[PDB]
């Protein structure tokens, strides 16, 4: 994003209007705790490709 | 609970209990045979079409 105005609300802007799309689906790129040939199978690892 | 055993079993925690791991295994043999000299009294019927 581009920021826009004081930088006193911009952690504000960014909570609040990302709130509904952050919370409900979850991230791809927390997979650290997954193992290493956790990493490789392709149960639970759909984003191997 | 069964939601709580992933996140211990996936990303490895032993949790608390063990098991013992049972498969089927399936293995062509090659038998020999024998028998005595009577052992089969066997018959043979008439034809029909």
């Amino acid at each position: 994003a581009a920021p826009a105005g004081p930088g006193a609300d911009m952690q504000q802007r960014f909570l609040n209007a990302w709130r509904q799309r952050l919370a409900h689906g979850r991230v791809r790129w927390v997979a650290e705790c997954q193992m290493t040939a956790e990493q490789f199978m392709q149960p639970d690892n759909a984003n191997l490709a | 609970s069964p939601v709580a055993l992933y996140h211990q079993l996936k990303t490895g925690l032993h949790p608390g209990f063990g098991f013992t791991v049972v498969r089927q295994d399936r293995f062509v043999t090659e038998n020999v045979l024998f028998s005595e000299r009577a052992s089969e009294a066997y018959f043979l019927g008439q034809l029909q079409v």
